[PDB]
């Protein structure tokens, strides 16, 4: 069972997938190959809840119904700055404009 | 393995190369690609399409809807047309 | 009328969410998909004829048969000008009527087992279906897009000669 994710930090988003049975730590290994920071130097978040390295993604609530290719689940990410971790911060996307009147109910 | 597509507002999207090659414009112009006319609320959505396109190509199942909100539909139409996908 | 009004297929997003619909495909390609298949196996596709948007291709009497969808007075049917023949304000309802095999007559299509599309459409097409669903044909002209794109959004229309 593949689950589809957006890992987000500042103005960065990673589109990737992993098995439901893979661990949060294994996801940190995916991120290490891309962003070049080891697992011990990352916090992964579901909303504002820091996740457990040893839990599976399905156990954290990432599933078929929840993390779909066309509507992936967001995982937050924060790096360690020296001894301390930086605050989880995700810069939002731009806003669409008002709907044209011909396109309204 | 991965490529970076940067939107007009500076958002950086890391997606798999195989999925980005779903766009003919991107396939033709290939690590990094800058899109000075496509903003992040549209590019994020395009990325989601690339995953949908690749995963439901030769589908093992009935294919679900790609949800698009009317509010981004026109920009998404023009970016899809510009990206050739 | 001695003129016609262009009108968006009202049902267009439903049709495109219906997995029995395969988009641009000719009758030879339908015949390849349907080859050998049991009575009532069917698909909806675009008709390659200029005056019709859609056709069904289906199986009956061990033959791959086709039926163009006609319109008149804002209804769709397989004979638009014979009002004895069943019609619907929707493409979806016209398929739904011919779903039940023991209630299909020999001269009527039999559309009981849909053949399911195995690839996704283009992102451009998917946006179109959503935009068309919010707007009307005349509304397309007031959109802030080039007219090449207005041309594209207007593709799935029918010609209304009635009022
Ligand atoms: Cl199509
Ligand atoms: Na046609």
């Amino acid at each position: 069972m593949d689950v589809f994710l957006m890992i987000r930090r500042h103005k960065t988003t990673i589109f990737t997938d992993a098995k439901e049975s893979s661990t949060v730590f294994e996801l940190k290994r995916i991120v290490e190959g891309i962003l070049k920071r080891p697992p011990d130097e990352q916090r992964l978040y579901k909303d504002d809840q820091l996740l457990d390295d040893g839990k599976t993604l399905g156990e954290c609530g990432f599933t078929s119904q929840t993390a779909r290719p066309q509507a992936p689940a967001t995982v937050g990410l924060a790096f360690r700055a020296d001894d301390t971790f930086e605050a989880l911060c995700i810069e939002p996307f731009s806003s669409p404009p008002e709907l044209p009147d011909v396109m309204k109910p | 393995m991965y490529v970076k597509l940067i939107s007009s507002d500076g958002h950086e999207f890391i997606v798999k190369r195989e999925h980005a090659l779903t766009s003919g414009t991107i396939k033709a112009m290939l690590n990094e690609v800058n899109f000075r006319e496509i903003p992040s609320h549209v590019l994020s959505k395009v990325c989601m399409y690339f995953t949908y396109k690749v995963r439901y190509t030769n589908s093992s199942t009935e294919i679900p809807e790609f949800p698009i909100a009317p509010e981004i539909a026109l920009e998404l139409l023009m970016a899809a047309n510009f990206l050739d996908c | 009328n001695l003129y016609f009004q262009s009108m968006l297929v009202p049902d267009l997003l439903q049709i495109n969410n219906n997995p029995c619909y395969w988009g641009v495909m000719d009758k030879y390609a339908a015949e390849a998909l349907l080859e050998g298949k049991p009575e009532g196996t069917f698909l909806l596709r675009d008709s390659a004829q200029e005056d019709y948007l859609f056709s069904v291709s289906f199986r009956r009497y061990s033959r791959s048969l086709h039926a163009r969808i006609e319109q008149w007075n804002h209804n769709f049917s397989f004979d638009a000008h014979d009002p004895c023949v069943f019609h619907s304000p929707d493409i979806t309802g016209l398929l739904e009527h011919y779903k039940d095999p023991s209630a299909c007559m020999f001269f009527e299509p039999l559309l009981s087992t849909p053949l399911i599309r195995t690839f996704p459409f283009s992102l451009q097409h998917i946006c179109r279906t959503v935009i068309c669903n919010c707007t009307t044909y005349d509304g397309i002209d007031a959109l802030p897009i080039p007219s090449s794109m207005k041309l594209y959004l207007k593709e799935y229309h029918y010609k209304s000669k009635v009022r």
